[PDB]
């Protein structure tokens, strides 16, 4: 089919700067026989079904703001946020209608563009009441820190851990743009109750050195 | 006033079928073709495929003409998805959409709010909730996490919706044991600890389960 492409992937930018995202698609969307490009622009927030900004490739939906606009010809696209405000962070889209099947881009992830901010880590233990259940979860919290990308690394007793955590990130926060991570990292109670020394190492921008925190099994 | 409602949320096992709905309003039905479009978790949506409303033939995605069949009811106003031999990787939200010409050769102005189906083999089933007990900079976080449940969704407040400052609920994640497990963390003085009580309110409607667990810390 027609393959649709978006760059970048994420984009950060600042308060009332200027956004731009770009669409390739793998063959062209013009029509010489109607002199249209069929070509959509579509917003997601999470939870919410997508509402076009553009169509046409270079009309703008009515209702949608005017720092929206759309251009581009045939295989190359743009959308542009002329002045990001708060409530365009978003994941964006683009749509070829030129023939079906409809295609749609992998979508760009754009959001506010902030000074960096390190995470404050706390560990959690398992509770005893999940203990008699055989099963063991401690957890890792990352707090309040930007940008997005941070590495977490489970070691018990030292030797790094591989293939039993899970991790979870929130959405960019509203009041003051960082990220939160929690990480969960399961035992049985049998393997728990066989090694001493559990430990999340973080390694993120703002941390000039990777913070461990940890406890004792028998705090 | 165009209208688009989507069936509710679906729970069904592997190789079973389901059958979506949307029910439209507000505009004249046979003029508009219907699309459906699903979405994985954290993915791009993906056109399963379009109905010409007033003649009722169909064309679908070659990786689904296998299994899907869309489908019409002119006086009823409605459309129809279904979806045969379902698979986990078939776990989506499904979308119908109003095309922009009687033919598909145009963008979706129109979404539908979205219908969740889950694909698992797990059964219903409530869940375990333990503390993550707070530990004596100059704040601490504590918080709860709500484990083994399925299906989603899940609900978390804290002291039945009076503490909201610093409350970071987590997206949940997916376990091996096709269960869900999900974290509600928050950032409280440490001066707070013995004095302030700290309630989490877990609500999973699924399993009827209603659950309130003080956070305290650990002996």
């Amino acid at each position: 089919d027609i393959q649709m492409t978006q760059s970048p992937d994420s984009l950060a930018v600042s308060l009332g700067e200027r956004a731009t995202i770009n669409c390739k698609s793998s063959q062209s969307v013009f029509s010489s026989s109607t002199n249209k490009n069929y070509l959509a622009w579509y917003q997601q927030k999470p939870g919410q079904p997508p509402k076009v900004l553009i169509y046409w490739s270079s009309t703008r939906e009515s209702g949608v703001p005017d720092r929206f606009s759309a251009s581009g010809s045939g295989t190359d696209f743009t959308l542009t946020i002329s002045s990001l405000q708060a409530a365009d962070v978003a994941v964006y889209y683009c749509h070829q209608y030129y023939t079906a099947p409809w295609t749609f881009g992998q979508g760009t992830k754009v959001e506010i563009k902030r000074t960096v901010a390190a995470p404050s880590v706390f560990i959690f233990p398992p509770s005893d009441e999940q203990l008699k259940s055989g099963t063991a979860s401690v957890v890792c919290l990352l707090n309040n820190f930007y940008p997005r990308e941070a590495k977490v690394q489970w070691k018990v007793d030292n030797a790094l851990q591989s293939g039993n955590s899970q991790e979870s990130v929130t959405e960019q926060d509203s009041k003051d743009s960082t990220y939160s991570l929690s990480s969960t990292l399961t035992l049985s109670k049998a393997d728990y109750e066989k090694h001493k020394v559990y430990a999340c190492e973080v390694t993120h921008q703002g941390l000039s050195s990777p913070v461990t925190k940890s406890f004792n099994r028998g705090e | 006033q165009v209208q688009l409602v989507q069936s509710g949320a679906e729970v069904k096992k592997p190789g079973a079928s389901v059958k979506l709905s949307c029910k439209a309003s507000g505009y004249t039905f046979t003029a508009y073709s219907m699309h459906w479009v699903r979405q994985a978790p954290g993915q791009s949506l993906e056109w399963l495929g379009w109905i010409n409303t007033a003649i009722g033939n169909t064309q679908y995605s070659q990786k689904f003409q296998d299994r899907v069949t869309i489908t019409r009811d002119t006086s009823a106003r409605t459309s129809y998805m279904e979806l045969s031999s379902l698979r986990s990787g078939d776990t989506a939200v499904y979308f119908c959409a109003r095309g922009a010409s009687w033919d598909a050769r145009g963008w979706s102005g129109y979404w539908g709010k979205g219908t969740l189906v889950t694909v698992s083999s797990a059964s219903t089933k409530g869940p375990s909730v333990f503390p993550l007990a707070p530990s004596s900079g100059g704040t601490a976080a504590l918080g709860c996490l709500v484990k083994d449940y399925f299906p989603e969704p899940v609900t978390v407040s804290w002291n039945s919706g009076a503490l909201t400052s610093g409350v970071h609920t987590f997206p949940a994640v997916l376990q091996s044991s096709g269960l869900y497990s999900l974290s509600s963390v928050v950032t409280v003085p440490s001066s707070s600890l013995g004095t302030q009580t700290y309630i989490c309110n877990v609500n999973h409607k699924p399993s009827n389960t209603k659950v309130d667990k003080r956070v305290e810390p650990k002996s």
